[PDB]
């Protein structure tokens, strides 16, 4: 009978736990350390490509960092499949809101969109869950800039900067040691390299391992941009952290 | 419209006009009527041309896929089947009717089919409107075991027929030779007696001839 | 068929809808409001098709605070109008579809503006001055292409709407019992209850 | 009969892994070691041809297969999965594409969506995941000549040159060596040769290897003339001949 | 590992299937009975075994007939067959509704094995836990058929299931070597009845009643049918003589 | 398709799923409400494990179903969501098929059966969140407190607490809470509240969160600066002697 | 109850030299009754830029439609689209609605990027691809537009020489048209920047 | 966890064993069958075994013919063996249906394998135990060889056998192909190259065949068809000439 096979993905611990989630949460920590902060002017976005090469070939090769939007774009720990499930999803579901409202999605909507998403799986069918929690970086006219993150629980939250992946606490950390409110992006940007030089488990922090991004509403402006740097971009503000 | 094709000897041949029309309108003085369904394996349309070409699109994706699939050449029966057994199911509702033709490992081959299915077959046919005038000329001067000119030049006639004769047939000549030893050949515009004389005037604007409200700069990029 | 009417003013938007019901020979209400509150800052004033008229608009009206409750938050017209159309483009390709012509005003908030669409059952949405739907426009317009000014007050169009009401009070043939007369503002939205007499 | 499994089949190991995935990545790596190759001019692609027996023909076996004229694939692992994923990809390639867009996905998309259906049998139950990995390489106007990889995981990224199955580490141990940006096809073609030579045991020749590249266009593989826009695929595969004209080269 | 027949579709280490295996056994426990195709048709012989006087005779019937021209009968739990049978019905009904001829024997042999067979297929069908003799006589002659819940049947110049088989294929290699020319219906009747009550020696231990029923390109013109009264009762004394 | 019965009866007759789910209920952060004479406040410990997180658009604890009745709840944030949704449909439902927003029961026992149905429905488990659910019906002020659990029920209380610790507050407020004189002021119904909230909370503003529904759809949450002086008074009255 | 001619309204694309016109007018009306002067039936992705003429709801929800695709293509490209992959969108969008078809006469018309090269296409309502290198016409007035056009037109005009063609092109047969006037806008594009314009009209 | 053994998922190892076990049944049923492309033609040679009387002997075939010109031989259990042939018989039609034309032998194969392949994949189905052998004159391959397995893995042949003894048969034929160095039998009568295949069939299997003893089809152009016991016993006659 089926009942053999089945690993029964959704039942509660004894202590009412999902160890699927744990053990995707757990995943999670092998991930690659992705790092995001919200500063005033804007948000910054950058992760550490893992698992790299030599004939790896960087520049097309987008790992961890992801456009959801112009308004809206995230940073990925876990799977890079199963994300990107969930990126073309969201992208078409903010495309509908969108399509329906003539109008970005407030970035909460499409991240508790994806939130209960996961958290189908959670509750329900038997599936696993995704092995991937994200950073959600989104400007509004709400709230203006909007740091979000996930998890495969579908449990989400704010932040005014967070790091995932490996060395989160350490990140967490010298995070929540070294940020102050106002911050600039550029300062956030090396903040989080320092975080990232740091909290890289690697010997050195250098772009070619790197993925890097932010949100900034430009000078000249009234769109808020959105930019992903290119590997000598980022090679290039490697080196304006002094990290060179 | 008028669309031909022959059987000569060593293969087919087809030709339609590049008219094209809304109504009593021409929708497009220069068109493409004649389509690829595989490399060797061509067709040309009639009713509909969002029609023909829709179709035809997804059918050679499909052969494609099934040359694949089979990783052998297409076979113009199976897209011959595909369409009847896609168009039947319409139950003509789709209103394209083709001649199609093609090379291909078993041989060269001609067929005619329309809206709802009904597949025909010969060594020539002629579809559309002027097809009649086409298939005058066709009747007339078709005889069996037609070389590549015999094909070239009997249908080269033949859509002319329409072009002159035929109000939704004219413009320009579109050939393609499908050949079974060799590589197929898109003609286009291979003939184009309609060559519009020179504007008896030049009738472009002095600057400043028009009132404008506004002028503004859309952005393009971000 | 009915009167809907509506001004996008300087700071705010006036909506007038002939007050009469009518099924076949009798006149059953002349106190009818044709409207439904979207929101505090979103009003939307519709005729059309009895049943559905109803039916579509305190549908949509749910719909909205549904979301706005789901986001704790008042929507702009612009999405509202942006959504309602899309409703239509639906239901005028539905098997039964609504026959609705909707005027939604609305006072963006972040914006600081009054918004007024209008959008025919068809689907099709445009924001305006003003507009109406229906016989109703075709007697106004030119007093609205003849008088109107953005900047014109709250009270002015008001006198300006009994004009043209006025106008459609003569040249139209139904009686349509008098109009309510409701404002969207930065305050949202308020009905004016002395009209006919104003 | 009615598939009573729902459920999914790989779940996360108390130390969060998949192990399913990672024995197909076991058996990914037991997969006949093949390896691919982005040059400058274009990208090439190479695997050792597997004779289970001499009764067989090997051509009847094809471990390259083009998906689009400049499109085409390879991989390491049982053949059959390898097989089904072709059509697959083949055909949602015309659908969610071409039959959209009249055209032949960009490498990246094609692979995105490739991958998107390994993912789909990690997670929907009653399906494992594929017994393969694949090198994709194509050519697309505007991102040119791309070489991808994608795993069993459905995780893919780019490539400057690449090997999967078995010798894979030591052959990208010796890409690695050999591989430069500037390699033009034919050096970065020897170079394969070179390479996979390693990775070969048995014979070594264009009946026991496979061999293709993502070239130029090839007007003459069109089949068909007239086009000028079209001047035919890029994709081609390699002859016996060839691969034993440049095993000459050697 | 162990326990691979546990569940139906799972094959063995040694690439089998116990559960059909398992199924198999109730099979020779099911109430032995044969089949013969004699010169132009076939005949069908089943043991009633007589549970008790409160039974009333002649009126549970094993032996079920398929169109008009098939019998069939079969070792096993009766609601099985049954079962199956109904859908042969219905397969024939089908065929001939389609092909508006009755259904080829070995046409409707096919049918069935495929239907068998697909309960091999997954481990939460149950096999059958029955093996039809059955047939009849078709456009050329009769055939004689027994499936095995392992989804096998074959043509049969006679066949036998259930208990006492053996005693039955004995004799009935006998009569192949008596009469490789082929059996008159008639003495496939007689010959069956012997053959029952010989069968029936293993389970000698309680009374029973003799169910025979025939296909006959002659006597029933190709119709199956049951034998009966003196016929019946011929073959009866007949082997009730011949038995001793 | 996965239709897998996960709720089911032990030896002894219970469904462990549903008494996990009462863990994580346990688990999630400690939540409570106390329904005033007039009025009902909902505090809820912020889950305090981490910090440096932005407050304002991450959600509250306590959430609006509709503007006369919100709810609390304690256990996954996730499952509070779609519990959380539904009932948002089910009210503008009631409000448009009643011409009526709900009564806060209504939904209350609504959201219930939801629970109460995954637990004998099959392929899903239980939601590991119980809640609490306040709110004053349409015309009418009175204070409405609804507790349910992922087993699906439901009750009245003139106050209650879930989440870790409930039982210890709980204590506090049964004894410290009196029926007979409900709290009738906010503020003491607040204060009555944080007094309990502490009892938990182990000292923090931040890490307290409040929120009062006050008649026709009048509802409110607190700041911090609200709460601490409430927690400066508490304070002082506790150190007074 | 030609949902064409119920709003009414008209767009022309034409090939200047290095360039290309889009023009439309912008009243919107139902039947005799116009309704909106400042209605706009051209819209424009990436560098990309479609005009369509039909009923108008259709066009405001196609419009979105693509805009909905065009990021989803762009997303996943990572870039904006041309407009000959833009154009198999048109048409398979349309065709697809084959038996539910839209009622509109849209045209699409952009300068490739890559090539550098100026391009225009026009549609029937089911997606019958009009291609032409010289100018594409839509809406109820095309029969005007093809003798403005056809004779007005001549290949490779300067942008200012091809938007004072298309202007009295337009401007003209609006005038020919009950259905279309009430002012023009014109988009004069070129491989980096696309100038927008309105025309002063007979707003009758 | 064990149940990797029960179900089809990788081991831990990367193996489905369920296939592998499905590769038993396949010689469960111990017949050494054999296909080989002749000159013009491809002849499919197999044991034909009656453990019993009360069978009807000509009811016992494994080689199964597929369309006019594709006939199949199966190896494994008889109902997978009908079970899969129908589903062969089905596709060809409607691909000659869809596309025409009679499927070409692989494109079968390829599709049969496909099933497999699903098997493979698939859990609640189980793969079938039998390897099946798809052979015919292919109007562009002329002869043609394909054989497919419970994994859904194929190749084409220039020659190929199945059975218990398989592996000899297989260097028989290697043996002598190496010695020939050519892919098919030179014989254009597959007369002959029924014989010449009966021959390394009885050579390689070391045993003599009967009439009864042997299961044959032959791929003709544009027909498949078996041959009767006198069309054996026929080349049993030429074979005792020839040895």
């Amino acid at each position: 009978g089926s009942r053999r096979y089945d690993s029964r993905t959704t039942i509660f611990s004894p202590e009412g736990r999902l160890y699927q989630v744990e053990y995707a949460l757990e995943s999670i920590s092998h991930a690659g350390t992705a790092i995001g902060i919200m500063a005033s002017d804007g948000i910054v976005l950058a992760a550490e490509r893992k698992v790299t090469s030599t004939l790896l070939e960087q520049d097309t090769s987008t790992e961890k960092l992801y456009k959801l939007n112009d308004k809206i774009a995230v940073a990925v720990a876990g799977l890079t499949a199963d994300a990107e499930i969930l990126i073309n999803t969201a992208r078409i579901h903010a495309q509908n809101y969108l399509k329906t409202y003539n109008e970005d999605i407030p970035v909460e909507i499409l991240v508790r969109r994806l939130s209960d998403i996961k958290q189908g799986y959670t509750q329900h069918g038997g599936l696993r869950p995704f092995g991937v929690s994200f950073i959600y970086a989104g400007y509004d006219d709400r709230y203006g800039y909007q740091l979000y993150t996930s998890n495969p629980s579908g449990n989400y939250t704010g932040w005014k900067a967070i790091s995932v992946g490996a060395n989160t606490s350490a990140a967490q950390t010298l995070l929540q040691m070294d940020y102050k409110d106002d911050m600039k992006v550029d300062d956030a940007i090396e903040l989080a390299l320092k975080t990232l030089s740091k909290t890289t488990d690697s010997s050195a922090l250098t772009y070619d391992r790197l993925e890097f991004a932010t949100i900034r509403k430009g000078a000249n402006d009234g769109e808020v941009y959105q930019k992903i740097f290119k590997p000598q971009e980022i090679k290039d503000i490697l080196v304006k952290t002094g990290i060179t | 419209t008028t669309i031909v094709g022959v059987k000569f000897n060593n293969g087919v041949v087809i030709a339609a006009d590049t008219r094209s029309t809304q109504g009593p309108i021409v929708a497009d003085k220069n068109c493409a009527k004649l389509h690829r369904i595989s490399p060797k394996i061509w067709c040309a349309g009639a009713g509909t041309a969002a029609d023909t070409e829709a179709v035809t699109q997804l059918i050679g994706s499909n052969i494609e896929l099934h040359s694949l699939y089979t990783s052998r050449e297409p076979r113009v029966v199976s897209a011959l089947q595909m369409l009847k057994q896609h168009l039947f199911k319409y139950q003509g509702h789709i209103g394209a009717y083709l001649i199609v033709a093609g090379v291909d490992p078993t041989g060269s081959h001609l067929f005619s089919i329309h809206a709802h299915g009904s597949t025909d077959v010969g060594y020539y046919l002629s579809l559309g409107s002027g097809s009649l005038a086409a298939m005058a000329v066709l009747e007339s001067h078709w005889k069996q075991d037609l070389t590549k000119e015999e094909a070239i030049k009997l249908a080269s006639d033949a859509i002319q027929a329409g072009i002159w004769n035929d109000l939704g047939s004219g413009s320009n000549v579109d050939v393609c030779v499908m050949e079974i030893g060799k590589d197929a050949e898109y003609l286009r515009n291979y003939l184009t007696p309609n060559v519009r004389e020179e504007k008896q005037k030049s009738y472009k604007f002095p600057r400043g001839t028009t009132a404008v409200l506004k002028e503004s700069i859309v952005n393009i990029c971000d | 068929m009915d009167i809907i009417l509506g001004i996008r003013v300087q700071d705010s938007v006036i909506l007038a809808s002939s007050k009469a019901v009518t099924r076949g020979i009798s006149v059953l209400k002349d106190s009818d409001d044709k409207t439904r509150q979207l929101s505090p800052h979103t009003l939307m004033s519709f005729a059309g098709e009895a049943g559905d008229t109803v039916q579509f608009a305190e549908y949509i009206q749910a719909n909205i605070q549904l979301y706005s409750i789901r986001e704790d938050y008042e929507l702009s017209p612009q999405a509202v109008s942006s959504f309602v159309r899309q409703e239509l483009a639906k239901s005028i390709r539905s098997r039964r579809p609504y026959q609705v012509n909707v005027l939604i005003g609305g006072y963006d908030k972040k914006k600081n503006k009054p918004e007024l669409y209008q959008i025919d059952y068809l689907g099709t949405k445009v924001e305006l001055p003003y507009g109406a739907h229906g016989y109703s426009g075709f007697y106004t317009f030119s007093l609205l292409d003849h008088h109107y000014r953005p900047d014109m007050t709250t009270e002015e169009g008001l006198d300006l709407l009994k004009l043209c009401v006025q106008e459609l009070e003569k040249r139209m043939p139904m009686d349509f019992k008098g109009v309510i007369v409701k404002i969207v503002d930065k305050d949202g939205i308020r009905q004016v209850d002395d009209f006919q007499a104003q | 009969m009615t598939d009573r499994y729902s459920f999914s089949l790989t779940t996360f190991s108390p130390s969060g892994k998949l192990g399913q995935i990672d024995y197909a990545l076991t058996a990914v790596k037991q997969g006949v070691t093949s390896l691919g190759i982005k040059a400058t001019n274009g990208v090439v692609i190479a695997t050792e041809k597997k004779s289970s027996s001499p009764l067989a023909m090997s051509e009847t076996l094809s471990k390259v297969s083009l998906l689009t004229p400049d499109i085409g694939a390879v991989y390491s692992g049982m053949g059959p999965d390898y097989r089904v994923l072709v059509d697959k990809s083949r055909k949602v390639a015309h659908t969610s594409y071409k039959r959209i867009y009249g055209e032949y996905p960009p490498t990246k998309l094609l692979v995105s969506e490739v991958a998107k259906i390994m993912q789909e049998a990690t997670q929907s139950g009653g399906v494992r995941p594929f017994g393969v990995s694949l090198l994709i390489a194509g050519h697309d106007e505007f991102n040119g000549f791309s070489l991808y990889q994608v795993d069993p995981s459905g995780s893919y990224f780019p490539w400057k040159a690449t090997a999967i199955g078995k010798g894979s580490v030591a052959a990208k141990t010796f890409l690695e060596k050999r591989w430069n940006d500037e390699l033009e096809l034919e050096d970065a073609i020897h170079i394969a040769l070179l390479t996979l030579k390693e990775s070969v045991e048995g014979e070594f020749n264009g009946d026991t290897i496979e061999l293709a590249i993502i070239g130029d266009e090839n007007p003459d593989l069109l089949g068909y003339t007239g086009i000028p826009t079209d001047k035919g695929p890029r994709f081609r595969k390699l002859t016996s001949q060839e691969i034993n004209d440049r095993l000459e080269a050697l | 590992g162990t326990g691979y027949d546990l569940s139906n579709s799972v094959f063995s280490p040694d690439g089998r299937n116990f559960q059909v295996e398992y199924a198999v056994k109730a099979v020779e426990n099911g109430t032995t009975s044969i089949g013969i195709k004699c010169n132009d048709g076939v005949v069908f012989a089943v043991e009633k075994l007589i549970t008790s006087k409160l039974l009333v005779p002649q009126k549970n019937v094993k032996i079920q007939v398929v169109d008009r021209h098939i019998g069939c009968v079969y070792s096993g739990l009766i609601p099985d067959g049954r079962h199956l049978v109904n859908r042969g019905r219905e397969e024939a009904a089908s065929f001939k509704k389609l092909y508006k001829t009755p259904i080829p024997i070995p046409a409707f042999a096919d049918r069935l094995g495929q239907y068998v067979q697909a309960h091999t297929l997954y481990n939460s069908v149950r096999p059958f836990g029955v093996s039809t003799i059955f047939g009849g006589v078709d456009k050329n002659g009769a055939h004689l058929y027994m499936l095995e819940p392992s989804g096998s049947y074959w043509g049969y110049k006679g066949a036998a299931t259930g208990k006492g088989r053996q005693s039955a294929k004995a004799e009935l290699e006998k009569l192949v070597d008596h009469h490789p020319e082929g059996l008159s219906a008639r003495e496939a009747v007689k010959q069956a009845a012997k053959i029952i009550y010989l069968a029936h020696e293993d389970n000698k231990e309680k009374d029973f009643e003799l169910e025979i029923s025939w296909c006959s390109l002659s006597e029933t013109n190709g119709l199956h049918k049951f034998v009966k009264g003196d016929l019946l009762q011929e073959a009866i004394d007949f082997a009730q003589k011949e038995i001793n | 398709g996965y239709d897998r019965a996960l709720s089911i009866f032990s030896p002894d007759g219970h469904i462990f799923q549903v008494e996990y789910a009462l863990e994580a209920v346990k688990r999630g952060t400690c939540a409570v409400g106390v329904k005033g004479k007039n009025c009902v406040v909902l505090g809820c410990e912020r889950r305090s494990t981490l910090k440096l997180q932005d407050t304002r658009i991450t959600p509250s604890k306590v959430s609006k179903i509709d503007s006369h009745v919100v709810l609390s709840f304690s256990g996954l944030n996730a499952d509070s969501r779609i519990l959380i949704e539904k009932a948002r449909v089910e009210a503008q439902s009631h409000r448009l098929t009643l011409e009526d927003p709900v009564t806060v029961e209504y939904l209350t026992r609504y959201v219930a059966g939801v629970q109460q149905r995954y637990t004998q429905s099959g392929g899903v488990r239980p939601f590991g969140v119980s809640t609490l659910i306040a709110g004053f019906d349409p015309r009418d002020d009175e204070p409405k407190l609804y507790q349910t659990e992922p087993s699906g029920i439901y009750s009245s209380w003139s106050a209650q607490t879930i989440g870790r610790n409930s039982k210890t507050v709980r204590e506090f407020l049964e004894k410290n809470y009196d029926r007979k004189e409900p709290p009738a002021t906010v503020e003491e119904c607040v204060k009555l509240t944080v007094r309990s909230l502490l009892e938990v909370v182990q000292t923090g503003a931040k890490n307290i969160e409040i929120t009062v529904v006050k008649p026709d759809s009048d509802i409110v949450a607190l700041s911090s600066e609200e709460i601490n002086q409430y927690v400066t008074q508490i304070e002082q009255e506790k150190q007074e002697q | 109850s030609d949902p064409s001619s119920i709003n009414g309204g008209i767009v022309v694309a034409m090939t200047g030299k290095d360039c290309v016109a889009i023009a439309c007018d912008l009243r919107l009306g139902s039947q005799s009754l116009g309704v909106s002067n400042k209605f706009e039936k051209i819209f424009h992705y990436g560098h990309v830029f479609l005009g369509i003429t039909g009923l108008a709801t259709d066009v405001t929800t196609l419009n979105e439609m693509f805009r909905y695709k065009t990021n989803l293509y762009k997303l996943k490209e990572e870039r904006a689209i041309e407009p000959e992959t833009f154009t198999q969108l048109v048409s398979s969008s349309l065709y697809e609605r084959r038996f539910g078809p839209y009622f509109v006469g849209p045209v699409v018309a952009g300068i490739n990027s890559k090539s550098g090269k100026p391009f225009i296409a026009g549609f029937d309502l089911i997606g019958c691809i009009d291609e032409a290198k010289d100018f594409i016409v839509s809406g109820t007035a095309s029969d005007q537009l093809f003798g403005m056009c056809e004779s007005l037109y001549e290949p490779n005009l300067e942008p200012e020489d091809l938007f004072e063609t298309i202007s009295q092109a337009l401007l003209n047969a609006a005038d020919r048209d009950a259905l279309s006037g009430w002012g023009a806008v014109v988009y004069i594009i070129k491989k980096d920047e696309v100038v927008k314009r309105y025309l002063k009209m007979r707003q009758d | 966890a064990g149940y990797d053994r029960h179900i089809t998922i990788f081991s831990p190892e990367g193996r489905l064993y369920q296939v592998e076990y499905a590769f038993k049944a396949t010689n469960q049923t111990n017949i050494n069958s054999l296909a080989v492309r002749g000159k013009d033609c491809t002849v499919v040679i197999s044991q034909k075994k009656v453990p019993d009387k009360l069978l009807d002997p000509t009811t016992v075939s494994y080689i199964f013919c597929i369309s006019r010109t594709i006939g199949m031989v199966v190896n494994g259990p008889i109902p997978d063996a009908r079970n899969a042939a129908l589903r062969a018989k089905a596709e060809a039609a409607e691909f000659r249906y869809k596309y025409g034309y009679d499927m070409p032998c692989d494109v079968l194969a390829k599709r049969m394998a496909n099933l497999s392949q699903i098997y493979t994949q698939r859990a609640y189905m189980r793969p079938l135990g039998v390897i099946l052998t798809f052979v015919s004159v292919d109007e562009e391959l002329g002869p043609s060889i394909y054989k497919t397995d419970p994994a859904g893995y194929y190749v084409g042949y220039k020659a190929t056998a199945t059975g218990p003894k398989q592996q000899e048969i297989t260097t028989n034929l290697e043996n002598h192909f190496k010695k020939s160095k050519i892919d098919h039998i030179n014989e254009e009568s597959w007369e002959k190259v029924v014989e010449f295949a009966i021959t390394h069939m009885i050579d390689a299997l070391g045993t003599e065949f009967s009439k009864n003893d042997l299961e044959v089809g032959v791929a003709t152009k544009d027909k498949f068809f078996t041959l009767s016991a006198e069309n054996i016993e026929e080349r049993l006659v030429a074979i005792a000439e020839q040895d």
